[PDB]
């Protein structure tokens, strides 16, 4: 692909096949000369070194290098360890309708209500806002409603206010020790930049106040804005399921 | 106990 | 492969030693398969004699001067317009190893931060179906005669 | 004293007399790089080693050479301040002078033939500035100082390889500075192995035979020759008697006539001395006690030459009688005491497969597939050749002074005398005689600083012109080459270009604080080539050794994996010669401690006493009582008075600069000191810069000498203050007669930092006052009259409020915020290029498609924002439009087109627009642009407003300078008369047509028309060229037209979640910000601003941090009579007394000042910044007492314990117990919100999967990682989890239904399958592997 | 060190004990990343070899399994029956120490309410139907698992097992890493598996390597357990009936003594000195 300062980049693998194309070519146009057989025995060692190279770098010996003085990728280090397909885009992945923010305590909630911010809280909810915008029809098409989010008229916090109410939400933080990793709020909308808590679920993440960085998941579907409700909200469970005595302490 | 090629030419 | 075609061409009646003869061929047999091998793209052999002879003379210009080249006089020395020496520093380029570790340790590399421009908005594949929904209204608020005839134009 | 000490006084509470001033505090760095570059004679340091250790160079052919002569640095072509702007690296050329000499080879010293010496560049070498940094590509870099182990050798011995005995492992270890090494290892089988480079073992007699050596030429080195005389009857032998000493009895050993010993009996003293008291030499032996024995040297028969028997074999008794009929009596054998002198070499000669010289020597070559041309110089190629091979002489010291010897100095060649004494003693220690060092003492590690290692590879570079020397010179022509043409002047600088800037060591410049730049220059690391790495590390490699005291700081380390790598060096020490390690220590000299000094090494430690620093001297005379609790060898005990030998010098010296200003540090523990010098590190300068109460003295050593503040070179007084200039007069002693005496300096205004940090210098100076030498001339960006000012004191609480302070969660009040005392401004960086594709080329122009009134409002002709407007998110910086390619679309639009008319554009949108969040005001643009295009109207108006900036400051030069140089017409004016009516009637310029007399005043018309034309010379020529490099255009890269670049400015306010922190690593969350109603408040009507969590005081053993809250308490206590006799403004000698009544407290201060000799606006400005309150002084472990602190908290007329009460805002009612409340100083960190929070809807991806991105640049999602699919699992959300694995990841026909279904009212799932997934269908399809899908 | 500190942190530490302290914190302190590391890479490897376990069928109806015992043995109480055998099902029908009084048929929930009831006997056995006996194909069932812990009833037939098993073991490990016998109190003797012989002092001696002691009540619950090796000299009696603070078991453990059942002469037979031994009289008395 051409890149953002107009020059080009290449994976690893489009120029190995150039070491085996290349070798091909020079095997058949030897064959039909006829060349003694100290020269005709060595063309057959490098496509069995450059076979294994489409396949494998590093495994038979020497790796085949280019240019950066380091290993070329081969195509067994597309599967191989935590830097292959696998663990890196296939098992956990990235997703959208996302953020974080730093984390800080309100104390004025109930148990199920958390914070979220509001500039925050404007893009996380983008499809939201534009669907219920084309239904009442202040909004005359799609396009008016991106040209009237930049106006931010007060029916946009009241649609926005009237979109939150009871559609859960995620709180998250890496690293995910146990069961009780990732809980299910409903939002309380606040005037800052960050993300409000209840006081007495830090214990079940092992969080402290100082600085962490908790994420947020918002689920599309029916049936998980369903599961919030069914499962994960904070209430449903005060069990840990290590023992069953409440994570809900007094801490 | 060689295997790169490199030597196996110039033997 | 230049050593099996020189022995064919060589001939003793010339009478001198057969190791100089023989050395302008693999030299040349060396130099094309440096040209449209063993790079990547395919560079016209046009071009690359102009490159070490911009690129000898360039390390002269440091040494003549004393100070770093500049490219009016390097168009000057080498007999060609500007707009050329302009033209050939542009593909001089090659690619910089999509998986190299733009990162401080071994995080990301620079496969996983390249941009894509080729596939849409999303926004844009709602347009799309609801310019095309107002449009099959009003071609049925059109006369039934010329409704189909814009249809197929 | 200084006139900074006089506006501003500190009471200290130092107890031990401060003996050694602080030395300046960038000497391992400022020192290492004069060294680089100054000319060294002899004694060759820095770039003159790296000459004469390559040149001369014989030509490969042996005809010609060439020869260095000297080296010339010539002047940086650039300054600093514009390669800020421009981005390159200021360097200076590297110029040398080199002779080309050639021998003919038809005369014998055939020197007549082409010289021709001249003067070739090659390559540019970054300098230092006056701080410790270099420029690379318009950024400051620093060089980390590398630690490594130290050349020579290393003997070790490593437990728990052979568990199945436990035996011990005894092996040795040499290595050289550069080049091969060498190795040798021991066996479970007692054998002798050589290993090079960790290849297949080798046994010891194979470099043995290599080495020219015979089994006669080696059994000498190690065995003796234990003589045996069978006398014609029977055997005899020699014996010393401690030769069968602790040895069994097989014979009868006997004497003469004295049967000592008898049947199996052992070998007591009393029998050694019944052989020394009768002298018995020549003991009768039995013939079979030659068994048990081995022969020693091959032995023939007198008429053939044949073998009986041969070296190192077993004798039996057959060769021992064949020998006696051949005839031989006297017999050598070797000397087998396995206990105390044994074998374990003569073993190795059985197994050691070669028995000549060749034969060893091909194994070796066979060693390292497939001659004697190649094996012989191979092996003369190791351990003999100078060129890849170095011991590096400070590697030659240690390696004589491990092995006893004699001499210092000596060669980087190996001697085979030396090789044969390190396997000596290595078998020696199989015995038990010595013992192997350690890896932790430092007498093994050393420094490496700038200078050392920045020629290392610059004597690679010379490698890469020494295989491009030989090449034109041996085939090429001879006479007709100038060397000129040959010497390649490309990559000697490209090598060194590969150090600074893809290293692990040139790392980013810390410019964020004053603290956190000098921490970051007295750093040394670990990681880099050759040293250690962060995976392949250890737990005995990252533990502290006691002999890290002095030297290396214990608590200065991050926490991250790195813990054990980072470390800095103290306050004292230094490098030595060698690269060693030093810190200095006062001699004690019979009990009474003198003022010398010695700096000792690293292992001299181990052979002395040294005592504390808490020791009580007796006024000039001893210690005080019997036992000085001291440390020697390692070991910490209690010692007698006589025997000491030496003395701390302050008590400072085991912590560094970092957590050095940390006050109380000695009542903490270390686990909370360890965050507190590691979050210092991490401040942004306040827009006020307020002074800190409680501090430890060396803010006026720590502002100084990190440069960031002004500083005098020469006292006087100063003429002319502005706020972007000052310049002082010289005092007339100091002055040269060379120059006008005037100085002028430039203070830094307004530009960028390396972490977005604002820079900008104030001056604290006024008009007409006095300077003395070397005093602080203006404020810096954290400075505050030359002290260290980080954070703001402010008003603290103790209590739980309702539940604000829950978990380590600190509170605000509205006051702190607006009285503005944690705000920061930052300076972000914005920038847009112009490029020319394959369709056309793109411009700059404020005509821009799709655009209406609002964001056209504010612009020029050209689409460059005017020098001072207002910005918002979601507007235009820059105009910038793209030549569109003509593509058709779907005919939806085609006919939409044709109804109304569309015209269409070719012109579309790539504009720079400002990224949203961020809301402020821009303060400077500038333009770049190509030489040849036309300039354009932004770029030459601005270029008229850089050149009379420019213009009109140099010229300001000679205004004043000129102006004592015109002074002094007058002077030569005066005798002979000055012209009274006739100078100052008449202008200046009619001073040469005055009346004159003789030659005294015609040689006035030469001095009067030469500076006419002199200094005339001086300026033209800098005009020209401040002239030329802003007229040029630009070089830069290939593909761009013009670049304009425009820095906005960006000022932060506090919001409800920016970090915070004390000073002894609490964390803090700011929770809420508060209406001033309804804090606390005390008896007296002022609030109080920061409440916090009193529950974090015992576990975490911070008693430090209540202890530091008392003191600022009384620091105030002091300053609020100040304030009540200010503004009540009663008297001066009234006040007099008050200042001098308060600070003289103490019982046992060392400081003494006395304000009976100021004067009386002294005391008026003494009194001036005394009013927010007055500074205590305490040392790191010289500290202050309780006993003390009530002292003068008496003084100020509040309650003992510092305990008081508090009325509630909301309830208006009295508290159930009294709080502590006091001052404590405090400050921010540099994680604010805006960096953090971070969300994303919908935008780009990727390109060889189809997931999004991430990283807040480019507005990116969040990683949902593996352990959060095992998360959902044990709820068993089933649909939850299709979501994140199939339609908000990948399927490019499945998320698109998504947004589509979710503006029609419809929260619809469908799934797909992922574009993860046939990836990996089509990856192991590839391997031909051939995968497929069955169907249902 | 021999001499650790001393004054306190009120009154100042001195710098030699301010250094040697540091080896508490950065000994310490770079261990936690490196558990954090390992123990990561553990609940990894816990999820992997646990994840096919659904609850696919309700009750597998195998028969026995695990008989449950208490964990008390070397001191005090430390896990009551009670407490283990709650949330899990009686593997049979099991009866009260009042003989045949059945209070289940062969399968109840343990829960809190019938904790009750074995409280107030004297219980200290108990049947119970654990994971390994269950019998189904590919899966556990419900009446082999019993109370999910996370919700407080019969785990519903669908939610998974083998993660909640792995997840639960993982966390902690973070701060993991950081003769003569005397009894208590007073007790019944009741000691089986034994094969002992009177002594001729006359008292009790352990000929047999299996023998343990246990100290119980006035009911059959067992309060303390110690074990006793081969060659081994009592004072007391097995039935019968001892002191409180009394230590009952008094031997030599250093020799592991050669006793002997028989009684007999010894005769210097099939052992020869200068064949099979050598003789190294006793210095001192000379037997
Ligand atoms: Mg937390
Ligand atoms: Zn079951």
């Amino acid at each position: 692909v051409p890149l953002d300062g107009g020059r080009f980049a290449t994976s690893d693998l489009n120029d190995l096949y150039r070491r085996v194309i290349n070798r091909n070519n020079r095997l058949k146009r030897l064959l039909d000369l006829a060349a003694p057989d100290i020269i005709v025995r060595n063309e057959k060692r490098m496509l069995q070194e450059a076979v294994d190279a489409l396949l494998d770098n590093g495994r038979r010996g020497r790796a085949i290098t280019g240019s950066n003085k380091r290993p070329l990728k081969s195509l067994a280090d597309m599967i191989k360890g935590k830097q292959g397909r696998f663990r890196q885009n296939l098992l956990g992945k990235r997703v959208d309708y996302s953020g974080r923010s730093v984390i800080t305590v309100g104390p004025y909630l109930r148990l199920h209500q958390c914070g979220l911010p509001k500039k925050m809280a404007l893009e996380l909810f983008k499809p939201f806002i534009y669907g219920k915008l084309e239904l009442r029809g202040l909004a005359t098409t799609i396009k008016a409603a991106k040209k009237m989010v930049e106006r931010e008229e007060a029916v946009v916090w009241d649609i926005l206010d009237e979109v939150i109410r009871e559609h859960p939400v995620l709180l998250n933080r890496a690293p995910t020790l146990h069961r009780l990793g990732i809980q299910a709020f409903e939002p309380v909308l606040i005037e800052g930049k960050a993300i409000q808590l209840h006081p007495l679920v830090c214990a079940a993440y092992n969080a402290d106040f100082d600085g962490d960085q908790m994420a947020v998941h918002v689920p599309l579907t029916l049936e998980a804005q369903l599961e919030a409700r069914a499962l994960m909200m904070s209430t449903n469970n005060i069990l840990s399921p290590a023992n069953g005595e409440p994570i809900i302490v007094p801490s | 106990r060689t295997t790169d090629p490199v030597r196996m030419y110039m033997r | 492969i230049g050593l099996m075609k020189a022995v064919d061409k060589f001939e003793y009646r010339r009478g001198y030693k057969f190791s100089t003869y023989a050395t302008w061929w693999i030299r040349q047999a060396i130099t094309r398969s440096i040209a449209d091998q063993a790079r990547t793209i395919r560079i016209p052999v046009h071009m690359i004699e102009t490159i070490n002879k911009l690129n000898r003379i360039s390390r002269q210009m440091l040494q003549e001067m004393g100070r770093e080249p500049t490219p009016e006089e390097l168009a000057e020395r080498m007999l060609m317009p500007e707009d050329k020496i302009r033209k050939v520093l542009k593909i001089a380029k090659e690619p910089i190893s999509m998986e190299t570790p733009i990162g401080d340790d071994e995080d990301s590399h620079l496969g996983d931060f390249i941009e894509d421009t080729t596939l849409e908005l999303p926004l844009d594949s709602a347009t799309t179906e609801s310019l095309r929904a107002a449009t099959h209204d009003v071609l049925a608020g059109l006369t039934a005669r010329e409704a189909k005839v814009l249809r197929m134009r | 004293y200084s006139y900074t000490e006089k506006k501003r006084i500190r009471k200290d509470f130092g107890k031990r007399p401060q003996v050694l001033d602080v030395p300046y505090l960038l000497s391992i760095q400022l020192d290492s790089f004069q060294k680089f570059i100054e000319q060294d004679p002899e004694g060759q340091y820095g770039l003159e080693a790296a000459f004469r250790s390559v040149f001369p160079i014989q030509s490969y052919s042996g005809n010609s050479e060439l020869q260095y002569v000297s080296y010339r640095l010539g002047e940086p072509v650039f300054d600093v301040q514009e390669c800020q702007i421009r981005g390159v690296t200021y360097s200076a050329p590297l110029r040398v002078k080199l002779r080309l000499v050639i021998y003919e080879r038809e005369a014998p010293e055939g020197t007549v033939k082409d010289i021709k010496e001249q003067e070739v560049y090659m390559g540019e070498i970054p300098l230092m500035t006056d701080n410790g940094t270099f420029v690379i590509n318009g950024t400051e870099r620093v060089i980390v100082s590398q630690l490594h182990r130290s050349p020579g050798v290393f003997f070790d011995s490593d437990k728990g390889k052979t568990h199945s005995s436990g035996k011990v492992l005894y092996n040795a270890r040499i290595i050289p500075y550069r080049g091969s090494w060498l190795d040798f290892e021991f066996d479970p089988k007692d054998n002798l192995f050589v290993r090079i480079d960790r290849r297949r073992k080798l046994p010891a007699t194979i470099i043995l035979r290599a080495l020219n050596y015979t089994t006669e030429q080696i059994l000498d080195l190690f065995f003796e020759k234990v003589i045996f005389e069978i006398r014609d009857n029977k055997l005899q032998m020699e014996l010393v008697p401690e030769r069968l000493r602790g040895e069994t009895a097989s014979f009868d050993i006997e004497a003469n006539g004295k049967v000592y010993v008898e049947k199996g009996r052992r070998i007591t003293a009393r029998h050694i001395r019944q052989l020394e008291k009768d002298d018995v030499k020549l003991i009768e032996v039995p013939v079979e006690y030659i068994a048990g024995k081995v022969v020693a040297k091959d032995y023939i028969d007198e008429s053939t030459g044949e073998l009986i028997c041969a070296a190192n074999m077993e004798l039996s008794l057959d060769l021992l009688a064949k020998l006696s009929q051949s005839g031989h009596k006297r017999i050598e054998t070797l000397f087998t005491n396995d206990l105390d002198h044994g074998p374990y070499i003569s073993e190795t000669l059985r197994v050691d497969p070669t028995n000549d010289r060749l034969s060893a020597l091909v194994e070796i070559y066979r060693m390292m597939g497939e001659t004697r041309e190649a094996a012989e110089s191979l092996f003369e190629n190791l351990f003999f050749s100078e060129d890849r091979y170095d011991l590096s002489a400070v590697g030659r010291m240690k390696f004589n002074r491990s092995l006893l010897r004699e001499e210092i100095e000596g060669s980087g060649i190996l001697s085979k005398d030396d090789i044969i004494d390190v396997m000596k003693k290595l078998i020696d220690i199989r015995n038990g005689k010595g013992e192997v060092d350690d890896i932790d003492h430092l007498g093994n590690r050393r420094i490496r600083s700038v200078g050392e290692m920045a020629e290392n590879q610059f004597r690679v570079g010379l490698v890469r012109v020494e295989r491009a020397v030989k090449e034109r010179l041996s085939l090429g022509d001879l006479d007709t080459l100038m060397p000129q043409d040959m010497i390649n002047a490309k990559p000697i600088s490209a090598a060194v270009k590969e150090f600074f800037g893809s290293s692990q060591l040139s790392q980013f410049m810390v410019q964020n604080n004053p603290l956190s730049e000098i921490t970051h220059k007295r750093r040394i690391s670990a990681l880099g080539p050759g040293g250690l790495t962060r995976e392949r590390a250890g737990f005995e490699v990252r533990d502290v050794h006691p002999t890290h005291y002095g030297r290396v700081c214990p608590i200065e380390t991050p926490e991250g994996p790195n813990i054990g790598l980072i470390n800095s060096l103290s306050v004292y020490a230094q490098t030595n010669e060698y690269g060693f390690l030093e810190t200095p220590y006062r001699k004690v000299t019979d009990g009474v401690v003198t003022d010398e000094i010695h700096y000792l090494s690293a292992i001299e430690e181990g052979n002395y006493v040294i005592a504390q620093a808490n020791s009580n001297l007796d006024e000039e005379g001893h210690f005080v009582e019997d036992l000085v609790t001291c440390r020697s060898k390692g070991e910490s005990s209690l010692f007698s008075r006589d025997q000491v030998d030496y003395m701390d010098v302050s008590t400072q010296q085991v912590v560094s600069v970092g957590a050095s200003l940390i006050p109380f540090l000695e009542h903490d523990d270390a686990n909370r000191a360890l965050m507190g010098a590691n979050m210092q590190r991490q401040a942004v300068p306040t827009l006020r810069a307020d002074k800190p109460l409680v501090g430890t003295g060396m803010e006026r050593a720590v502002a100084v000498d990190s440069g960031v503040t002004a500083v005098a070179k020469r006292g006087g007084v100063v003429q002319y203050v502005d706020a972007s200039r000052i310049v002082i007069k010289v005092n007339e002693d100091e002055m040269y007669p060379g120059e006008a005496g005037i100085d002028i300096y430039n203070l830094t205004k307004y530009t960028r930092s390396n972490q977005n940090t604002c820079i900008n210098q104030m001056p604290c100076v006024s008009l007409g006052e006095p300077v003395e030498r070397g005093d602080v001339l203006a404020d810096g960006p954290s400075t505050d009259l030359g002290e260290l000012a980080l954070g703001q004191n402010m008003r603290v609480a103790f209590m739980p409020w309702n539940g604000y302070n829950f978990e380590d969660s600190i509170l605000v009040s509205e006051r702190v915020v607006q009285e503005d005392r944690f705000t920061t401004i930052h300076i972000q960086e914005l920038a847009c290029v112009s490029r020319d594709t394959k369709l056309g080329p793109e411009e700059i122009t404020a005509d821009i498609p799709n655009v209406g009134e609002a964001a056209l409002s504010k612009l020029d002709e050209s689409g460059i924002v005017y020098i001072g407007a207002e910005v918002t998110g979601g507007d235009i910086l820059v105009g910038k439009v793209t030549p569109k390619g003509e593509t058709q679309l779907t005919p939806e639009e085609k006919l939409l087109r044709a109804i109304f008319g569309e015209k269409a554009s070719d012109v579309k949108d790539s504009s720079l627009r400002v990224p949203n969040g961020v809301s402020g005001t821009v303060i400077d643009v500038q333009v770049f642009t190509r030489d040849g295009v036309e300039k354009d109207k932004r770029a030459l108006e601005i270029e008229e407003m850089q050149l009379k900036q420019a213009k009109k400051d140099l010229s300001e030069e000679l205004q004043i300078l000129e102006a004592g140089l015109f002074s002094r017409i007058r002077a030569v004016l005066v005798a002979g008369g000055v012209e009274a009516e006739k100078l100052d009637k008449l202008p200046r310029d009619r001073w040469l047509e005055l009346g004159l007399t003789d030659e005294e005043k015609q040689n006035q018309l030469e001095q009067l028309a030469e500076q006419y034309d002199e200094l005339k010379h001086e300026f033209e020529k800098k005009l020209e060229a401040k002239r030329r490099k802003i007229t040029q255009g630009d070089d830069l890269a290939p593909g761009v037209l013009k670049i304009v670049k425009v820095y906005l400015a960006v000022k932060r306010r506090i919001q409800p979640g920016d970090k915070m922190a004390g000073r002894h690593g609490n964390k803090g969350v700011i929770s809420k910000i508060n209406p001033i109603e309804d804090m606390p408040y005390d008896e007296n009507g002022t609030p109080v601003d920061i409440v916090l969590n009193p529950l974090g005081v015992p576990s975490r053993m911070n008693i430090g941090q209540i202890l530091e809250t008392h003191l600022g308490m009384a620091a105030k206590g002091i300053g609020d009579k100040i304030n009540a006799m200010l503004k009540q403004q009663q008297e001066v000698a009234k006040l007099r007394e008050f200042i001098q009544r308060a600070y003289d407290l103490g019982a046992d201060v060392r400081q003494k000042v006395d304000l009976s000799t100021f004067s009386d606006e002294e005391v008026m400005r003494l009194a001036e910044n005394l009013r927010k309150g007055m500074p205590i002084a305490t040392p790191v472990f010289d500290g202050a007492k309780e006993a003390e602190i009530k002292e003068l908290l008496k003084l100020g007329d509040l309650p003992t314990s510092g305990q008081i009460r508090l009325y509630d805002g909301r309830t208006g009612e009295q508290f159930e117990r009294p709080v502590t409340v006091g001052y404590m100083y405090m400050l921010k960190l540099n994680h604010l919100v805006d960096d953090k929070m971070h969300a994303r809807s919908t935008g780009s991806y990727s390109l060889v999967t189809q997931q999004p991105l991430g990283g807040k640049a480019q507005f990116g999602g969040q990683r949902f990682g593996e352990m959060e699919v095992w998360a959902l699992e044990a709820y068993g959300a089933a649909y939850t989890l299709q979501e994140m694995l199939t339609v908000k990841s990948d399927d490019v026909n499945g998320r698109t239904k998504m947004y589509k279904n979710i503006v029609d009212g419809n929260h619809q799932m469908e799934p797909g399958m992922p574009e993860s997934f046939n990836v990996l269908l089509k990856e192991i399809r590839s391997l031909g592997i051939n995968i497929e899908l069955e169907d249902e | 060190i021999e001499t650790p500190i001393t004054a306190n942190f009120r009154e100042g530490l001195n710098v030699l004990q301010y250094f040697i302290s540091t080896h508490g914190a950065r000994k310490g302190l770079a261990d936690t990343a490196l558990k954090t590391a390992n123990s990561g890479y553990l609940t990894r490897r816990l999820v992997d070899v646990a994840q096919d376990l659904v609850v696919t069928e309700d009750d597998c109806g195998t028969h026995e399994g695990i008989m449950m015992t208490p964990v008390i043995e070397g001191g005090d109480v430390k896990e009551p029956l009670r407490d283990r055998v709650l949330g899990r099902v009686t593997a049979e029908d099991v009866l009260k120490p009042g003989t045949a009084d059945i209070l289940v048929p062969r399968n109840t929930l343990l829960h809190e309410q019938w904790c009750d009831l074995l409280e107030e006997n004297s219980v200290d056995a108990v049947k119970v139907r654990s994971v390994v006996s269950c019998d189904t194909d590919f899966g556990v069932c419900a009446h082999c698992y019993g109370r999910d812990l996370a919700r407080g009833h019969i785990i519903n037939k669908g939610e998974a097992i083998g993660v909640i098993a792995a997840q639960s073991i993982g966390e902690p490990g973070t701060q993991l890493t950081m003769s003569s016998i005397q009894v208590k109190n007073k007790g019944s003797i009741k000691l089986s598996n034994v094969k002992s012989v009177v002594n001729s002092s006359g008292k009790l001696v352990i000929t047999s390597r299996n023998t343990e002691l246990k100290l119980i009540d006035e009911f059959g619950r067992t309060k303390e357990s110690y074990k006793v090796p081969y060659g081994a000299v009592l004072a007391k009696g097995d039935g019968e009936q001892v002191a409180g603070g009394e230590t009952v078991a008094n031997w030599d453990p250093h020799t592991m003594p050669v006793i002997t059942e028989v009684s007999g002469f010894v005769r210097f037979t099939d052992m020869i000195d200068g064949q099979t031994i050598t003789r190294q009289t006793d210095e001192l008395t000379g037997l």
